[PDB]
Formats: C-alpha cells, sequence, structure tokens
C-alpha cells in the first residue's frame, strides 16, 4: 500500500478532543475535592510524576530518529492517563475524592502504561497509543478489584502487581503488531532519564506505604540494591555483549535491576545486606538475559519482564519466613498474568485495526511520520 | 440468471495462433504460457456485467485426479486483476 | 457520479469496475477536486496493472495535480518500487519539477525509499536539480537523517543514465 | 567596546553587594523553592534552547540574568515590603526573588536571538524594578488574589517583552531569518525545559500558597489544569498543521499554557473540572496564537516574537486573569471584581510603559547589538566548538 502517511488531520484531533472532554464532564459529574505534612505527602507524588514524565519519557528516546515521539507521546500518556485513572480508580474502589494520595495513586497506575508503551514505541502512533493507555489503565484496576474480591486485600495495596502487569502487557502487545538505530546525542539524553528514574526509584518501592518505618526499610533496601545492581550492570555488561564493550542501552535498561528485584519485598528485607544480595543476583540474571534472550521483540522489556518475575518469586520466598499463603500468592501471580496476557492480546487486535492509521512497517522509528518537517514536499 | 448456452472454444484461430493449426482445426491444442480466447455464450441476457463477474469462476483440471498440490487442479476468477 | 465512481474503483484498484465505465463513455483524464486522475490514484496505492491498464488506454502521463505533481512524483513520495518502475517503463519524466521545485528523486530520498531513489539514480535522474529553497536531495536526505539515502546518493555521484 | 559587559557586570555585583549589606539581615517551603529554582534555571533556559546555532547564548544567559535577577529583586520587594528600611530573608523571599527572574526571563524570551548580554543585564535591572512595583501594586493597593501570578508575572513579562522587541524592531528581519530555525537535537534539548516545567508547574502556583486549604487547591488545580492543557495542546497542533502533523514548537510551548491559565485561580475553590476546562481553553488558544498571531504580528504589527512568549504567557495570562474575574463573579473568591480587573489592567499597562522605556534605552547603541545578519547566532558573543 502507501508507504507515505495517511493524514491524521480529522481523526487525531477528534479522538483527543472528545476524549478530554468525556474526562471533563465525568470529573464534574463525579469528583470532588476535600495540613502539616502536605508538602511532605506531594514530594511523593512529585518523584513519580517527575520520574514518568522524565525518566520514562528519555529513556526510551535512545533511538536516532524517534527521540522526539518518545519524549512526546510518554508526555501525553502520562496526561491522559492520570486523568483515566482518576475516574477509574475511583469507579473501582466505592463519588470520588481527589487527594494527593489519589493523584500518586494515579500517576503509578499511568507509569504502569508508559513502562508497557516502550515495547512498541516506535511502531505505533498517538491514536494506537491512546487506546492502549485507556485499555492497560482499565486492565489494570480490573485486575486490582478482581484481586480485591477474591483474596480479600485492599484495591490500593495490589497495585504492588505493577512491573509484572505492565511487563507482560508490553510484551503481549508488542508480539500482536505488524513485524519491521541509536545514535550519541539520543543515548546522553536516554542516560538522563535512565538516571532520574534510577535516582528517584526508592519512591516507586513506597507510596503505597503509610507506617513511616515501613517507608524507612523500603526506600534503604532499594537504594543499597540499586547501587549493587548498577555496579554489577555496568561491569557485567563487557561479558554480555559480541565485541566486550559496554552497552549504553543495556545499562539504560539493567540500572533498574536492583530496583525491581526488591520492589515487592523492600520493606520486609530485615537487613541492607539482604537487598544487597538481591541487587548483585539482579544484575547477574540481567546480563545473562542480555546474553541469553536475543538466541531464544525488545530485549530489554524481556530482561524487565523476567526480572520483575524474579522479584514476586522473592517476595514468595521472603514471605514465608515472614504454605497456603504459598498457593495464594502463586495463585494472585498467575491470575495477574493472565489477565496482562488476555488484556495485551485484546489490545494487540484492537491496534492492528485499518481505522488507526498506523505507519508502514517501513516507516518505523522515524520521527517523520508523525512530526512537521521544513523543506519536505506534504501532500499529493 | 446466468445460464450457460453453449462455450465456443475457438479451435481454429487459436490453434492458428498457437502454431497447433497441423493437428487440428476443430480440437483445442494450446501451448502454455500463451493466452487463448474461448467465446461464453449466455441463454438469456446479462443486465448486470459486475455483479454476474463476480459470480463466476473457471476450473482446469488435468488427469485423473487433479489436486491443487500437483499443479493439476486450478481455480481461477474471470477478472482484469489476473495473474497472466 | 460516473467520474467519481470511476476515480474511486482506481483508487480502490477495482480495475473491472474502472474498465466498465470507460467502456460506459467516462473520459480517462477526469480529475478529482485536487487534480488527481485515475493514473494518480491508481499510482499512490501501487495498483500495478491498473495504472498499465489506464496508460493502454491513452491517459496522459505527464498530467500534473494541483500541486504540479505527475504520477510518477506521487509514486516517489509513496514508495511504489513497481509502480515507479512501470512508470518509467512507459516514459516517465524522470527529471519532471512540481510546483515547489521537488523531483521525484527528491521525494524519494526525503521518504527513505531507497529502491526508489537507486532506481531513479540508474534512470537519469539528476540530483543536482534543487527546490525554491535550493535543497538538493542529498541535503534532504542529510537533514532527515536517511544515512542509506545518502551514502547511496554520495556513492552514485554523476554515473548518470 | 569589548569591556562594556564585564564593566556592568562587575558594577552591578559591587552595588548588589553593597545594598545587601545596607538593607539585608538573616524551612518547610524549601522543596517548592528548589522546585520553583530548577523551573527557572532549568525549565526556561533550555526551553529556549530550540534555536540550531543559540543554545549557548540561550542557557547562558538565562543563568546570567536569572542570576543578577534574584538579587536585584530580593533587594527591590524587601525595599517595598519595609517601606525603605532593613529587612530579614527568609524562603519566601528566595521563592518571589526567582518569581521576578521568572517574569525578567519571559521577557527574554521575545528578544532573544537580537540582544546582547549587556541590554539582558540593562532590561534585567529595569523590569525588575517596574515587576516589582506593579506586583506590590496589585498585592497591597488592589489586594487582588493572583497567587499564581497569571497577571503579575507571565502577561507582565510577555507584554514588557513585547514593547521591547516593539521599539527594537529591525526592518531586515521582518521577512524571517537563516539562523532563526530550530535543529533536532536542539527540540529534543529544548523538551527537557519543557517537561521540568510542566512536572514542577504545581510547586510555581503554590509556593507562597496560604498553607491549609489553599495551598492544596493550587497544587491540584494546577495538576490537573496541566493534563487537560496536554490533550487539548497536541490536538489542536495536529488540527492546525498540514496532514495532521505535530509542531514541536506548539507541543513545546502550547502544553504549559494550563499552568498560567490557571494561576489566579489556583487557589480558588474553582474545582478539577473547572481547572481542567481553564487548561484545555489555554491550550486550544495558545495553539492558534502559535498558528496565527505569531505570524500577523511580527509581519503586520512589526512585533518579532523569538519564542512566542505571547502565546504562552500573555493570551494565558489574559485568559488566567478573566477566569479569576469570572470565579469571583461566581462565587469562587471573596476578592472583589473591580480589584481583579484593575490588576488585570494595570499589569499590562505597566508592562507596556516600562518595556517601551527599557527599549528605547535599550536601543541605543552602546550595548554592543548584534547585526541583522548575526541574529541568532552564538558566535557573537561566545567562542563556539568545530562540530555539533
Ligand atoms: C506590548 C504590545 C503588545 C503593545 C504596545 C506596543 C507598541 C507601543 C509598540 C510595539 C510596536 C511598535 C512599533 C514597531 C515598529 C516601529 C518602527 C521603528 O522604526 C520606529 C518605532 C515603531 C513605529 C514602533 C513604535 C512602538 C510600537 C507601536
Ligand atoms: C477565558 C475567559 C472568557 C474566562 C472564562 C473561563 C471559564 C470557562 C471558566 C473561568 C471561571 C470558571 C468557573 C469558576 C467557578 C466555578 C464554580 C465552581 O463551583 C465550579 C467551577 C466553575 C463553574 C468554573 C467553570 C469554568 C469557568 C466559568
Amino acid at each position: 500500500s502507501s508507504k507515505y502517511p495517511r493524514s491524521v488531520r480529522r481523526c487525531l484531533p477528534l479522538w483527543a478532543l472528545t476524549l478530554e472532554a468525556a474526562l471533563i464532564l465525568l470529573f464534574y459529574f463525579f469528583t470532588h475535592y476535600d495540613q502539616k505534612g502536605l508538602v511532605a505527602s506531594y514530594q511523593v507524588g512529585q518523584d513519580l510524576t517527575v520520574m514518568a514524565a522524565l525518566g520514562l519519557g528519555f529513556l526510551t528516546s535512545n533511538f536516532r530518529r524517534h527521540s522526539w515521539s518518545s519524549v512526546a507521546f510518554n508526555l501525553f500518556m502520562l496526561a491522559l492517563g492520570v486523568q483515566w485513572a482518576i475516574l477509574l480508580d475511583g469507579f473501582l474502589s466505592q463519588k470520588v475524592v481527589i487527594t494527593l494520595f489519589s493523584i500518586r495513586l494515579a500517576t503509578m497506575s499511568a507509569m504502569s502504561v508508559l513502562i508497557s508503551a516502550g515495547a512498541v514505541l516506535g511502531k505505533v502512533n498517538l491514536a494506537q497509543l491512546v487506546v492502549m493507555v485507556l485499555v492497560e489503565v482499565t486492565a489494570l484496576g480490573t485486575l486490582r478489584m478482581v484481586i480485591s474480591n477474591i483474596f480479600n486485600t485492599d484495591y490500593h495495596m495490589n497495585l504492588r502487581h505493577f512491573y509484572v502487569f505492565a511487563a507482560y502487557f508490553g510484551l503481549t502487545v508488542a508480539w500482536c503488531l505488524p513485524k519491521p538505530q541509536r545514535a550519541t546525542i539520543p543515548s546522553l539524553s536516554a542516560m538522563l532519564g535512565a538516571l532520574f528514574l534510577w535516582m528517584f526509584w526508592p519512591s516507586v518501592n513506597s507510596p503505597l506505604l503509610r507506617s513511616p518505618i515501613q517507608r524507612k526499610n523500603a526506600m534503604f533496601n532499594t537504594y543499597y540494591a540499586l547501587a549493587v545492581s548498577v555496579v554489577t550492570a555496568i561491569s557485567g555488561s563487557s561479558l554480555a555483549h559480541p565485541q566486550r564493550k559496554i552497552s549504553m542501552t543495556y545499562v539504560h535498561s539493567a540500572v533498574l535491576a536492583g530496583g525491581v528485584a526488591v520492589g515487592t519485598s523492600c520493606h520486609l528485607i530485615p537487613s541492607p545486606w539482604l537487598a544487597m544480595v538481591l541487587g548483585l543476583v539482579a544484575g547477574l540474571i540481567s546480563i545473562g538475559g542480555a546474553k541469553c534472550l536475543p538466541v531464544c521483540i525488545s530485549v530489554m522489556h524481556s530482561i524487565f519482564s523476567l526480572l520483575g518475575l524474579l522479584g514476586e518469586i522473592t517476595y514468595i520466598v521472603l514471605l514465608v519466613l515472614h504454605g497456603f499463603q504459598v498457593l495464594l500468592s502463586i495463585g494472585e501471580l498467575s491470575l495477574a498474568i493472565v489477565i496482562a496476557l488476555t488484556s495485551g492480546l485484546l489490545t494487540g487486535l484492537l491496534l492492528n485495526l485499518k481505522i488507526w492509521k498506523a505507519p508502514h512497517v517501513a516507516k518505523y522509528f522515524d520521527d517523520q511520520v508523525f512530526w512537521k518537517f521544513p523543506h519536505l514536499a506534504v501532500g499529493f | 440468471a446466468l445460464g450457460i448456452k453453449s462455450c465456443d472454444f475457438q479451435a481454429a484461430r487459436n490453434n492458428e495462433e498457437h502454431h497447433t493449426k497441423a493437428l487440428s482445426s476443430r480440437r483445442l491444442f494450446v501451448r502454455r504460457g500463451q493466452p487463448f480466447t474461448i467465446i461464453l455464450y449466455f441463454r438469456a441476457p446479462v443486465r448486470a456485467f459486475l455483479p454476474a463477474l463476480k459470480k463466476v469462476a473457471l476450473t482446469a483440471q488435468t488427469g485423473e485426479q487433479p489436486s491443487k498440490i500437483n499443479r493439476t487442479q486450478a481455480t481461477f476468477p474471470i477478472s482484469s486483476l489476473g495473474d497472466r | 457520479d460516473a467520474a467519481t465512481s470511476f476515480l474511486r474503483a482506481a483508487r480502490s484498484g477495482n480495475l473491472d469496475k474502472a474498465l466498465d465505465h470507460l467502456r460506459n463513455g467516462v473520459d480517462i483524464n477526469t480529475c478529482n477536486q485536487n487534480g488527481l486522475n485515475g493514473l494518480h490514484l491508481a499510482s499512490k496505492e501501487g495498483h500495478v496493472k491498473m495504472v498499465v491498464e489506464l496508460l493502454h488506454k491513452e491517459i496522459i502521463l505527464e498530467t500534473t495535480t494541483k500541486k504540479g505533481n505527475t504520477a510518477l512524483h506521487i509514486a516517489a513520495l509513496a514508495g511504489q518500487d513497481e509502480v515507479v518502475r512501470e512508470l518509467v517503463n512507459y516514459g516517465a519524466n524522470v527529471n519532471a519539477q512540481s510546483q515547489k521545485g521537488f523531483t521525484p528523486l527528491y521525494m524519494a530520498a526525503q521518504e527513505n525509499h531507497l529502491e526508489v531513489v537507486k532506481f531513479l539514480l540508474e534512470n537519469g535522474a539528476n540530483q543536482n536539480v534543487a527546490t525554491e529553497d535550493g535543497f538538493t536531495p542529498l541535503a534532504v536526505a542529510l537533514q532527515q537523517g536517511h544515512e542509506n539515502v545518502v551514502a547511496h546518493l554520495i556513492n552514485y555521484g554523476t554515473k548518470g543514465k | 567596546m569589548r569591556f562594556t559587559f564585564p564593566l556592568m557586570a562587575i558594577v552591578l555585583e559591587i552595588a548588589m553587594i553593597v545594598l545587601f549589606g545596607l538593607f539585608v539581615e538573616y524551612f518547610e517551603l524549601y522543596p517548592l523553592f528548589q522546585d520553583v529554582h530548577v523551573m527557572i534555571f532549568v525549565g526556561f533556559g533550555f526551553l529556549m534552547t530550540f534555536l540550531k546555532k543559540y543554545g549557548f547564548s540561550s542557557v547562558g544567559i538565562n543563568l546570567l540574568v536569572a542570576a543578577l535577577g534574584l538579587q536585584w529583586g530580593t533587594i527591590v520587594q524587601g525595599i517595598l515590603q519595609s517601606q525603605g528600611q532593613k529587612f530579614n530573608i527568609g524562603i519566601k523571599n528566595m521563592i518571589n526573588a526567582d518569581f521576578s527572574a521568572a517574569t525578567v526571563l519571559i521577557s527574554f524570551g521575545a528578544v532573544l536571538g537580537k540582544t546582547s548580554p549587556t541590554q539582558m543585564l540593562i532590561m534585567t535591572i529595569l523590569e525588575i524594578v517596574f515587576f516589582a512595583h506593579n506586583e506590590y501594586l496589585v498585592s497591597e493597593i488592589f489586594k487582588a488574589s493572583d497567587i499564581g501570578a497569571s497577571m503579575t508575572i507571565h502577561a507582565f513579562g510577555a507584554y514588557f517583552g513585547l514593547a521591547v522587541a516593539g521599539i527594537l524592531y529591525r526592518s531586515g528581519l521582518r521577512k524571517g531569518h537563516e539562523n532563526e530555525e530550530s535543529a533536532y537535537y536542539s527540540d529534543l534539548f529544548a523538551m527537557i525545559g519543557t517537561l521540568f516545567l510542566w512536572m514542577f508547574w504545581p510547586s510555581f502556583n503554590s509556593a507562597i500558597a496560604e498553607p491549609g486549604d489553599k495551598q492544596c487547591r493550587a497544587i491540584v488545580n494546577t495538576y490537573f489544569s496541566l493534563a487537560a492543557c496536554v490533550l487539548t495542546a497536541f490536538a489542536f497542533s495536529s488540527l492546525v498543521e498540514h496532514r495532521g502533523k505535530l509542531n514541536m514548537v506548539h507541543i513545546q510551548n502550547a502544553t504549559l499554557a494550563g499552568g498560567v491559565a490557571v494561576g489566579t485561580c489556583a487557589d480558588m475553590a474553582i474545582h478539577p473540572f473547572g481547572s481542567m476546562i481553564i487548561g484545555s481553553i489555554a491550550g486550544m488558544v495558545s495553539v492558534l496564537g502559535y498558528k496565527f498571531l505569531t505570524p500577523l504580528f511580527t509581519t503586520k504589527l512589526r512585533i518579532h516574537d523569538t519564542c512566542g512568549v505571547h502565546n504562552l504567557h500573555g493570551l494565558p495570562g489574559v485568559v488566567g486573569g478573566l477566569a479569576g474575574i469570572v470565579a469571583v463573579a461566581m462565587g469562587a473568591s471573596n476578592t472583589s471584581m473591580a480589584m481583579q480587573a484593575a490588576a488585570l489592567g494595570s499589569s499590562i499597562g505597566t508592562a507596556v510603559v516600562g518595556g517601551l522605556m527599557t527599549g528605547l534605552i535599550l536601543k541605543l547603541p552602546l550595548w554592543g547589538q548584534p547585526s541583522d545578519q548575526n541574529c541568532y547566532d552564538d558566535s557573537v558573543y561566545w567562542k563556539v566548538p568545530k562540530t555539533r
């Protein structure tokens, strides 16, 4: 067919304006407002926002000619996802009261989609990303509601499954897309994003923790695990590379290995040495995944998936120390995996529809598909 | 409303075009890879040509057990989009 | 109605409907509100059989749209390799300029269509032809980062047809 | 003279030291101050680095202008609140000094690429004087509610810069310029400033808000206004461009108009849906301004705005002031109608008059103004590396 992109002058603005108007109307009908630690509580959500926008926007900008789309589409996705997550977390947990904690939780739900989109960025336009954001937030909320109904846990506390849900959702959606690279200034901008993610990830591991000592220990464990994982990832990149050189792309994803591996159990680890052991094991597993997963589309999302599975497994191991609960926790994990895969399949078959005007497979990873550039022939 | 009356295989002219005139002027002998022309006669006039074209297909079989795997059976429509 | 149906059939690739319309008396040179005839639409959508059939029925090959684009311009911008090949095989001017000064080589280079660029260079496309901005296919491929197109344009140089 | 700029910088710094020694004496708001600090120095500075050959000047003159600005704004804003007497320095003084720096940087947006660092020091001093006087007027004589400063900061800086750029009009730059063009990695760098401004704007509108319900309302309203503004700016950028393409100027600037137009109503009880309505209107207005009003201002009104600070700060700031008036109309605040309207009018008029005077001063050929051919070029004032 025609490799020149179809005009989105009527699809994209109508779609986005309709979405925004619907969100406004729903907020008017269902949302409402209403101290000493206002700034301290605001800080956690602000750290989440800095990570979601900046780190997850620049981390996937390593592409030679898709940095614009990565950053701006991440910003758009976060802006839509926070509003939709506010509404849907209000609907599936009860009128909707907007506190800073609710905005923080909506930011976490948006970060789930932002992590998933890294497996499909460069192969989709903005409308497909809107569909992904809506369906993925809906699926995550449905998963949390199902877990809360079956295992009698809190709906907001079920958001700890978001690493593994996002990883498998992204893998499943990327598997359904049609099938088909780096520059130096784009890789440096991506290091900036990865550094911000790595620096503020102790906020990811304790937004849902109320007791101050639990947040204490979670942040300590995440900080030390992330340090060990940085050392292991930078040093072991040479082994998991054909030319025995360090890869900036591997380092960008693998620096978060320790934070992912201890994310579900950072508040249960009693001593920093155990968190450091977990970070080291996560780094070694990241090296092994880099050396093995391409043999058996995005390798960084595959290693993120395996790391999230490892984090859930070490949660299972550590919770016994602190056998029916083992079966219940494996059941919760399997239900999360099944729902993530099924919703990713549904999203992938929804994204393959002709109405979205997806870019041609020869036009992937190119900003010229979506953006204005000078001295170009336009139209026919 | 697409009943066939008869089919003229046009053996003389096709055989002349396919260098098989010395074989026969009544039996159709054609050489592969070269187009040959037949005339299809309908019992009643065809009102709308395009829907009638959508409703017809042709099949060529050779041998006693024609199959698509042996390339002894072929089914093709009548259209300008056919692979010449 | 008849001309609109013929142009719709040309866009969709329905060669039987388009041939029926031409049989009934629809002018083959009719164009839409943007100046695109059936050849332009078929070249846009990569319908090689429709392009060849319309060329047989004496369509004007060098008819430009309201933007000055020929069928070769549209086929190069759309990256239709076989349509570009057939249009050149039937005598399309590879060095045609649009209203803003774009050549088929420029549209192929700006869109990272390496096969179209290679075929146009092999058919005597002159890469020194600049637009009204002074931009060359090499310059627009450098700006857009199309490294394979830049390399092929530099390596070809002035080998000609 | 090549020694004019170091002379003025040294003399201004010595004057700042003397004034601090004459007038200045010696923790829950420090994180918000640091967020505002990040906005002032990274967001504005790198937001302006879209020009392909002016990134050094953009970020460096941003840093220099804001560093002079915080000191001079500290001095001027204290001497007004102290009525000529000695005053103490806390976190709020620092926050207001960064606000004065923000106003000067917004005006610097209008004259980017066509002015020298010496002109920048002069405009910093004069504009901070005018801004602080107008802000004192609004905050104490009118006593209007402008906690996010859609009027006193954004509209003031935009129309001050527009007046200066109108006085500094060059006939040879009306039809465009060869150096006035963005690059690919330049827009990638400008996205850094855009993202930091977007992330930290809720702290900008809530730093000096009254602790309690007002500060929380400022945070939440700013956040949801920006969330709606991003979607509407993307939609209208696609709407106004050929084939629905996205314009990086729009995504870089119009995505932040919601934080400007919600500033007056930030602490008011306008509800999250009202804040989202304001943000959507701000994004649409900013995109329309960039598409249509900027060419009309450059070609017909002979006002050239380099960064389009009208479409980001002036029109959204005017919309914010009007939204404050409408919120006063329907009981969202206890402030008077006429005081809000007088604050808007005084801000715009004082900005225009001060910009006229400052631009007339900056028009004297003593500051090393660049030639018409040398506009938007780092090499006039910087040593530039051989490769990008
Ligand atoms: C701040 C803006 C929006 C409103 C007020 C701006 C007015 C006062 C400014 C901006 C446009 C300016 C004019 C633009 C161009 C020139 C040409 C120059 O050779 C003499 C000054 C003159 C004639 C300016 C006079 C002052 C002017 C009219
Ligand atoms: C841009 C100019 C024309 C200003 C007009 C902006 C409009 C759209 C804004 C400004 C003031 C806003 C209102 C301020 C106060 C109220 C009452 C409150 O309980 C709900 C929100 C509501 C109902 C807002 C709705 C939107 C609003 C009317």
